[PDB]
RNA sequence: CCCCGAGAGGGGGUUUUUUUUUUUUUUUUUU
């Protein structure tokens, strides 16, 4: 769980960030409250527009999943009736895998998320709560948990894990399970199993993202 | 999504280019510092002029060559702009004017020029060769992003290695980079690009008619020098002394003199970009081999 | 390495002209009244061009709608059968195309006096119907007809022309199989003058002969706008004598 | 290959297979298409070739484009599972449609509306061990049939009938012609086929009706 | 015609920096001086084409100044010529008893580019720093202008070191080159060098007869493995330099 | 700033969706 962050390192953009987890780098930029096209608008709410680049070639389909998948994450996290009829674009630029892309998106995704979720924060758009999200896998010879798997683990794994929760009271309440996705082969025991060393290892990962928050936020405001 | 420009701001900017003022304190024929970052894997750069960042990724799979070329290897190169770089941006404009303008010019310095071999990207005539692809991502947007790709790209092509194969029959033998080193590309030249920004001080009517020509010429120019200016012109030059692509694509009509003169002023930024560029490359690998030295020591 | 006499000792090329002489040139001018506003068909070689100015007039979509200036859109139409072999594709959203399209536009915007015509749309579709080198220069001179056909207000005439270079030797007005042998320059020239609207070179020059061959260029471009500017004369001369 | 669809590896190639009057019979369903407004099952069985397609009326909806007093009817025809046309050949079916019922439907009563028929080919099976004219009749049977289960004004009950390459649909009766079609066929057979497709007109009207009213 | 218009009473610029002379060639700037340096050129007897001068220095550090100095044929032969052209054609002179079908005019490779001595001469000379033991320290490209000291031959270089008669700097340093040739030929054996022979027999010609008469031997003696030993350094040094510059083209 | 009444009335100054990428002719050195 040795993550290392940026934040505000783009000068175009309301908000963005680079969040790093092993080989796995991401870049996120957020522009928002602003003016939607009319096919976005939303009457009461704010409307999210989620890009996903990827590392290697074009966006494709798998990106498409990647952008669904974050916009189940980021839509409850934000107070979007704060900004009726409104825009808030979020473009998420993948720039090392740190995995068999042919095989798995799970780094990337979970990478994503706590890059948009930081790039949020620097972006200054009103946010219900805090967030983190990391990628667990399971090995059939191990029967082993590994929380933040390597992409060697990954290669010889029996399932795959991106789980996402939703933090509050100084990151020590879980409000919610943003998002649990589980792929593979796997049983009710192990799930649970998941969910308890997975919980654990989010609440660790909040803290560090608290820290680098205060950190690199606290210089620009005034005492 | 436009970019709305007061009057004042118009008029200031151009006013301080009457008095050889740039915002930013550089020379009108002064070109941005460009850093190169290499990341931990082949064929990863990053290019940074000012506030410009642009990165640029070199990747290779094994593919079949087209039937007109069975001797040589495929190469591509994306350009797709983001709304990461600014809002001005549509996500996957790839026909507006100055996206198809930006695409055409990487390609007529790279990919026409022949700056990588790709005959040597074939394993097997007309059955198997290597597919070299060039992804530039644009970061952020200060100007000069014709320049930071031609950069970005070409830095990427020459610190980039592709696994060693060979090749029995119809099979093919992918080696991996622990068993044996990777090998890099083949480079005929160094392309560099160089863009120049003009601005007509006066009038239209003095710039058609009129007799002592007085246009203002900048190199390199930021966003907001980029956004007021009247004409563009992008010169590719390599230290062989030649020019590999020339495109004033219309804009303020320009003295013949003037652009001769610019292409004269690129080519002593192109030779000081281009020793730049090699020596960061040695200092890459002499860094690659020296921990290669001290994990094989320790192990 | 070329097996055929692209300039033979005697100062003679392929088709017979020397290294300084523009080819045949034949503008020709309201050629479709009731298609457009204004209208040109261009044979310069054996190049030939259909060029349409539909404007200036109500945009489409009020959406796009600018009300300090004209709205100027240029659609190249390169015919499946310009070319010796036929095409199989079509080249309407060729990156090449659009590029070319977006150069014309660039070009005229610092010519077309758009600013006195805000709240309307000035559409220039054009037709290559058959294409033998230098089509760049030639599009640049259909365009420039139909615009003034069409009474539309420009501060100067606009010629286009191509240069090639062979070794040393620098040839006027090429053809294709001219480019096919050598890289061209292609020259957009503002009337009498020295400005350049359009310096495009795709091909590798040294940078020494760069200067010599814009100077040719230059001064063959003169030429075509003497002979635009003759054509151009005769047809207004005589509609003048037949409505006055 | 395409980054909207997973069309697999480009070095595969699709699977190539290699060698070691007649009554007609149709069979009609409406209403079962929650997502639109009208819907239409129409097969038919005769001889060596089986028909299976599915009709889909949107409307009347919005209009962006323009005013209008009446209303505007658009008809595309879509490739079904198997068996396949020529995007022009479909094209040039749904301009024949088109003018059909734009002299069927009541357009006064919808203005600046926009009625969206569908025509689904789901699944055209060809046995025999220009086709598209075959279909033709069995077409304008399900947007007949749509329509009418949308709860669209018609003027008449629109059918048709297909003989030796020649289709035409009759209204009133079969005293009047709402389209013509003509491909290959013989010379001099305008009458032969005139009565050969106004009794499959008949047949098809009554079943129409039939399905419309008890069903 | 391609050929110098003053011809066979062609020099070298006294002053490298003469106004008529930098108007001319431009590039006279870039040519270095060694004028200074004591030149010999080591070839048969009736060598009169001559491509290769060595010289040798001792510097105040200890180590040795090497520098071969080979014909500035370049400087008279340019590319797209008809002499460039018939060059490239013939691809290399041919060599008999009878004759010698020279690959490049009389006027040019037997006088103005040919390092003759005691007359200033145009050459792209190389030179090393290297220790006792003819390890290089660093190695420097040049185009200069140089004067031959001595034409020998085979057989009077050899003599000239044998006698221990003369103490003159110029015998001093092809003494030292020597020294340094040896040294050069033992670690190319050392590194796997290889020692093929072929040593074909001299048609003698009698003076008074033009018939030939006498069938003789080559005998090879310690100045021909001096001067092999510093032609294969320079042709190394060189090849290494050219690629470092032109990685895809070099010859 | 603009149009209609002879005198502080009235009328206008112009907003939002549709459809993917190629591209021309017997080693080595001096001779």
């Amino acid at each position: 769980m040795s993550v290392q962050a940026e934040i505000g390192i783009l000068d175009h953009v309301d908000g963005s960030s680079e969040f790093v987890s092993q080989d796995t780098k991401v870049i996120c930029s957020v522009t928002g409250p602003i003016e939607p096209k009319a096919r976005q608008e939303l009457p009461t709410q704010l409307a999210l527009e989620i890009i996903v680049r990827p590392a290697k070639g074009v966006a494709t389909t798998r990106e498409k999943v990647l952008e669904d998948k974050l916009r189940a994450v980021l839509t409850p996290l934000i107070t979007r009736h704060c900004y009726p009829r409104q825009l808030c674009q979020i473009t998420c630029q993948i720039l090392e895998s740190g995995e068999d892309e042919a095989e798995f998106s799970l780094r990337e995704l979970s990478c994503c998320i706590n890059a948009a979720f930081l790039a949020l924060v620097d972006a200054g758009i009103a946010l219900n709560s805090m967030c983190a999200s990391i990628p667990i896998a399971i090995i059939k010879d191990t029967s082993d948990i590994i929380v933040d798997p390597t992409a060697e683990q990954l290669k010889i794994s029996l399932s795959v894990h991106t789980l996402a929760l939703e933090f509050v009271n100084g990151g020590k309440v879980v409000k919610n399970v943003l998002l649990l996705d589980s792929n593979g082969d796997f049983n009710e025991d192990q799930l649970f199993s998941l969910l308890e060393l997975g919980e654990q290892k989010c609440q660790e990962l909040v803290t560090n993202i608290r820290r680098i928050i205060q950190d690199n936020i606290s210089p620009r405001l005034v005492v | 999504k436009d970019i709305e420009i007061s009057a004042s701001e118009s008029k200031f900017i151009l006013e301080a280019l009457r008095q050889n003022y740039r915002l930013d304190g550089r020379s009108f024929d002064q070109f941005r510092d460009v850093e190169i970052t290499f990341g931990k894997e082949f064929g990863d750069v990053s290019v940074k002029m000012g506030n410009t960042k642009v990165h640029c990724r070199i990747s290779c799979q094994i593919a079949q060559p087209y039937e007109d070329r069975p001797f040589e290897g495929l190469f591509v190169i994306s350009t797709e702009i983001s709304p990461m770089a600014g809002s001005q941006f549509e996500n996957g404009n790839i026909t507006g004017e100055d996206e198809v303008l930006c695409s055409r010019i990487i390609e007529k310095s790279v990919r026409r020029s022949g700056a990588l071999d790709v005959e040597g990207l074939c394993i097997v005539a007309g059955s198997k060769c290597w597919a070299v692809r060039a992804d530039v991502h644009f970061l952020d947007c200060d100007g000069g992003f014709i320049d930071a790709s031609c950069i970005a790209v070409m830095a990427g092509l020459m610190h980039f290695k592709k696994p060693d194969i060979t090749v029995h029959g119809e099979q093919i033998i992918v080696h991996p980079v622990n068993e044996r080193e990777p090998v890099p590309l083949g480079i005929l030249h160094i392309p560099i690009c160089v863009t120049f920004s003009f601005f007509n001080p006066q009038d239209t009517e003095e710039n058609i008619k009129g007799e002592t020509n007085s246009e203002i010429s900048i190199i390199d120019a930021t966003l907001k020098e980029e956004l007021l200016r009247d004409g563009v012109l992008t010169v590719t030059l390599n230290k062989n002394r030649e020019v590999v692509q020339v495109s004033k694509a219309g804009g303020l009509p320009m003295d013949a003199l003037t652009l001769m003169k610019c292409c004269h002023e690129a080519y002593s930024i192109i030779e000081k970009i281009t020793d730049q560029i090699l020596q960061l490359l040695k200092e890459d690998s002499e860094k690659r081999n020296k921990y290669a030295a001290m994990l094989t020591s320790e192990n | 390495m070329s097996r055929l006499e692209i300039y033979s000792p005697e100062g003679l090329r392929l088709d017979g002209r020397r290294w300084n002489e523009l080819r045949r040139f034949e503008s020709s001018i309201n050629t479709h009244p009731h298609a457009a506003d204004g209208s040109s068909y261009m044979e310069q070689g054996n190049n030939k061009i259909i060029t349409l100015v539909k404007g200036p007039k109500e945009p489409r979509l009020k959406s796009q709608m600018d009300t300090s200036k004209a709205l100027l859109n240029v659609s190249v139409n390169i015919t499946k059968f310009s070319k010796f072999e036929r095409s199989k594709s079509s080249h309407k959203n060729e990156r090449r195309v659009l590029e070319i399209q977006t150069s014309l536009v660039r070009m005229f915007e610092k010519n077309v006096m758009l600013n006195i015509y805000p709240r309307t749309v000035i559409d220039i579709e054009i037709h290559v119907l058959e294409q033998d080198g230098g089509i760049m220069g030639s599009l640049i001179n259909g365009i420039t007809l139909a615009l003034i056909d069409a009474g539309i207000s420009m501060f100067d005439y606009i010629s286009g022309i191509s240069v090639g270079l062979y070794d040393t030797t620098p040839l006027l007005d090429t053809n294709s199989l001219e480019e096919n042998a050598m890289s061209t320059v292609t020259l957009g020239v503002v009337g009498k003058s020295e400005k350049l609207s359009l310096l495009l070179v795709e091909d590798k020059i040294p940078l020494d002969r760069l200067e010599n061959v814009l100077a040719i260029g230059i001064a063959g471009a003169h030429r075509v706008r003497d002979l635009m500017d003759e054509e151009l004369r005769k047809h207004a001369q005589k509609r003048v004598s037949n409505a006055s | 290959q395409d980054r909207r669809r997973l069309l697999g590896p480009a070095a595969a190639k699709p699977m190539a297979f290699s060698n070691t009057e007649s009554e007609q019979e149709l069979s009609l369903h409406t209403g079962f298409i929650e997502n639109c407004n009208g819907s239409a099952l129409v097969e038919a069985r005769s001889l060596g070739h089986q028909t299976s397609l599915i009709s889909a009326v949107y409307g009347p909806r919005s209009i962006r484009g323009s005013f209008t007093s009446q209303g505007t009817i658009s008809i595309q025809l879509k490739n079904g599972l198997l068996e396949k046309y020529n995007t022009n050949e479909l094209k040039e079916v749904s301009s024949f449609l088109m003018g059909i019922f734009n002299s069927v439907v009541n357009l006064s009563r919808y203005p600046k509306s926009g009625i969206d028929i569908f025509v689904y080919l789901t699944y055209d099976k060809d046995l025999t061990n220009s086709q598209i004219s075959s279909l033709i009749p069995h077409c304008i049977t399900s947007i007949t049939l749509a329509l009418a289960d949308a709860g669209i004004e018609l003027v008449d009950m629109a059918g048709a009938g297909e003989a030796n390459g020649t289709v035409v649909s009759f209204i009133k009766n079969g005293e009047e012609i709402v389209g013509f079609w003509k491909d290959d066929g013989d010379d001099e057979d305008l009458l032969e086929c005139l009565d050969r497709c106004k009794e499959q007109y008949n047949r098809y009207r009554d079943l129409m009706i039939s399905c419309l009213m008890n069903q | 015609e391609c050929l110098p218009a003053e011809g066979h009473d062609w020099k070298a610029p006294t002053k490298l920096d003469d106004p008529e002379a930098v108007s001319k060639d431009p590039l006279l700037t870039k040519r270095k001086d060694l004028r200074d340096k004591l030149i010999c050129s080591i070839d048969p007897p009736g060598c009169v084409d001559i491509n290769d001068a060595l010289h040798a220095k001792k510097l105040p550090n200890g180590n040795w100044e090497v520098g071969v100095h080979i014909a500035d044929v370049t400087h008279f032969v340019k590319p797209g010529t008809a002499l460039d052209a018939e060059g490239a054609a013939r691809g290399t002179s041919v060599y008999l008893v009878d004759k010698r079908i020279d690959m490049l005019p009389m006027l040019l490779g037997t006088d103005l580019c040919s390092l003759k001595p005691y007359v200033d001469r145009f050459a792209f000379s190389v030179i090393w720093e290297l220790d006792d033991s003819a390890n290089i320290v660093n190695v420097n490209f040049m185009k200069s202008v140089i004067r031959s000291r001595e034409a020998f031959s085979y057989e009077q270089a050899q003599l000239r070191i044998d006698d221990k008669t003369q103490n003159d700097e110029l015998t001093m340093g092809m003494r030292a080159l020597l020294k340094l040739s040896v040294k050069l030929k033992q670690k190319r054996l050392e590194a796997g060098a290889l020692n093929l022979a072929s040593p074909e027999v001299k048609v003698h010609m009698d003076s008074e007869t033009s018939d030939p008469n006498e069938v003789e031997i080559k005998k090879l003696l310690a100045t021909n493995s001096l001067v092999e030993e510093f032609m294969l350094l320079a042709n190394i040094s060189v090849a290494r330099k050219i690629y470092d510059a032109f990685p895809q083209t070099a010859m």
